[PDB]
């Protein structure tokens, strides 16, 4: 089959079967590199053979990366070729609209690849009330609110002092109201605050409201997750589908994504249902909703309901940036076949499991050799 | 062919870059009052690709100088289609990225 859908089926099957070997990195340089970053772990007395062997046994070197950006780069290279991927990666992102319509309109019925950068809003969470004569932006804690005698300012992550537009009377009322010594250097957003408690708690709440309102027009966005979405054209009567592809930093690999079938499970939502969830991630003002959607779309398979709870509840606003480019199935299928031929030539076996084991054996022998040499 | 060659090469060089970042990031945690390490990293980031003299008695991590001097001796399984000069440019680019991040520029 020469369709985009067959491209999807093939890349999924190959990553499922071969994991890290889809990078085309030969086993020997993988093992030598692993030795070079593992020499310090080798116990330095005893007999060398089994110390080296022990570090080689606990090496994770054939386990695939869990970098989201690296997985996205791998998908882009395979489906577009290296030059096309580089051009796509340098191209501009667009911010997903509230209803996701600009992405929808960017998905004509051709074979398309979407790349997504998720951003979180890295707003200040702390303030200090301080006399102006003691406020030094060169040494004060950055990404923080500062309340002076008659001024309210934001020291941003770059160390720039940004005025928050409040009047002298507003700021002085705030400064004078916040007298408790423990609240001179404190958190901005207190779940349990209440202004009917006292003028002080009134002022702390009001300052939080002012800062939150002003922050909406300040660029605190910072990138936080990366993934891709393959949207083959519909070449049969079946409804068109999309397939998200990801790794998640420190959490799971692309191979685990496919082997848990999460690409397919999410494809069941349909193009519109998936985009609706993605857009709601950027519009919702409820942290339980934000958390639940984030887990549904982005957790390792099976962790959807525990990914974003407790410490990991998604309290900050998120936004979705996207870019789209056309996939040529002739190119992608040729690229994937070349990876397959490399694997079959250099790591032969009767099935993929045996080929993976041969790759691991060759890497471990290379690592043993390199470690013995350096020691 | 043509795709696989370039794709493999770029992924191997990314692997080496990851190793460079791990080793240099750890090494930078223990600089001195004169910023000896940082300064040597900054010098490396703009280094003449034909230079070797600096590596004779350098504060740089041993893996970095070994990879710079003779990458195909440091890792003798490295494909010969990865040139010494490609490795040296990779080392320079990595040093530049790390240096700007470390000095809170980026």
């Amino acid at each position: 089959e020469k369709t985009g859908l067959h491209v999807h089926e093939k890349i999924k099957h190959m990553v499922k079967n071969y994991g890290t070997m889809i990078t085309g990195i030969p086993a020997e340089i993988l093992g030598q590199n692993e030795a070079e970053i593992s020499v310090g772990y080798v116990k330095k007395m005893g007999n060398m053979k089994e110390n080296i062997a022990e570090v080689v046994r606990k090496s994770e070197m054939t386990q695939p990366t869990n970098s989201a950006g690296k997985a996205s780069n791998e998908v882009c290279d395979l489906l577009l070729g290296t030059e096309g991927a580089s051009e796509f990666e340098k191209s501009s992102y667009q911010v997903l609209s509230g209803d996701g319509s600009n992405l929808k309109g960017s998905l004509p019925n051709k074979n398309l690849l979407v790349r997504v950068e998720m951003d979180r809003f890295n707003a200040p969470q702390k303030y200090q009330k301080i006399k102006r004569e003691e406020f030094n932006p060169e040494t004060a804690e950055k990404n923080k609110i500062y309340l002076l005698e008659d001024q309210l300012v934001y020291l941003d992550i770059f160390g720039k002092v940004i005025d928050l537009g409040q009047t002298s009377d507003t700021c002085h009322r705030l400064f004078n109201a916040i007298t408790t010594p423990f609240y001179q250097n404190y958190i901005l957003y207190d779940e349990y605050i209440d202004p009917e408690e006292s003028a002080e708690e009134a002022a702390m709440f009001e300052m939080g409201e002012i800062v939150k309102a002003k922050m909406k027009n300040i660029d605190c966005w910072t990138a936080t997750h990366s993934f891709t979405i393959f949207v083959p054209e519909s070449d049969s009567e079946d409804t068109r589908t999309l397939y998200p592809y990801q790794a998640y930093w420190t959490s799971h690999t692309l191979q685990q994504w496919f082997s848990g079938d999460k690409d397919e499970k999410l494809s069941r939502l349909g193009i519109d249902g998936y985009i609706e969830k993605l857009a709601l991630l950027g519009t919702t003002t409820d942290s339980k909703i934000r958390s639940s959607i984030y887990g549904e779309l982005f957790s390792p398979p099976g962790k959807e309901h525990v990914f974003c709870t407790g410490m990991n509840e998604k309290f900050s606003p998120l936004r979705v940036k996207f870019k789209v480019t056309e996939v040529n199935p002739e190119i992608a299928l040729q690229n994937l076949e070349e990876v397959q031929e490399f694997i079959d030539t250099n790591y032969p076996g009767e099935n993929a499991k045996d080929q993976c084991e041969l790759y691991k054996i060759k890497a471990q022998e290379a690592m043993t050799k390199q470690l013995e040499m350096r020691l | 062919h043509m795709f696989f060659k370039d794709y493999q090469k770029k992924n191997v060089m990314r692997l080496l870059q990851d190793s460079l970042e791990k080793i240099i990031n750890e090494w930078l945690k223990t600089d001195d009052e004169s910023h000896t390490k940082l300064k040597s990293l900054q010098e490396l980031s703009e280094m003449d690709i034909n230079a070797t003299s600096f590596a004779e008695h350098s504060p740089l991590p041993d893996f970095v100088t070994r990879l710079w001097l003779d990458p195909h001796k440091a890792l003798d399984a490295m494909d010969k289609n990865i040139s010494k000069n490609e490795i040296r440019k990779l080392i320079k680019e990595t040093a530049r990225e790390i240096e700007l991040v470390f000095t809170h520029q980026k």
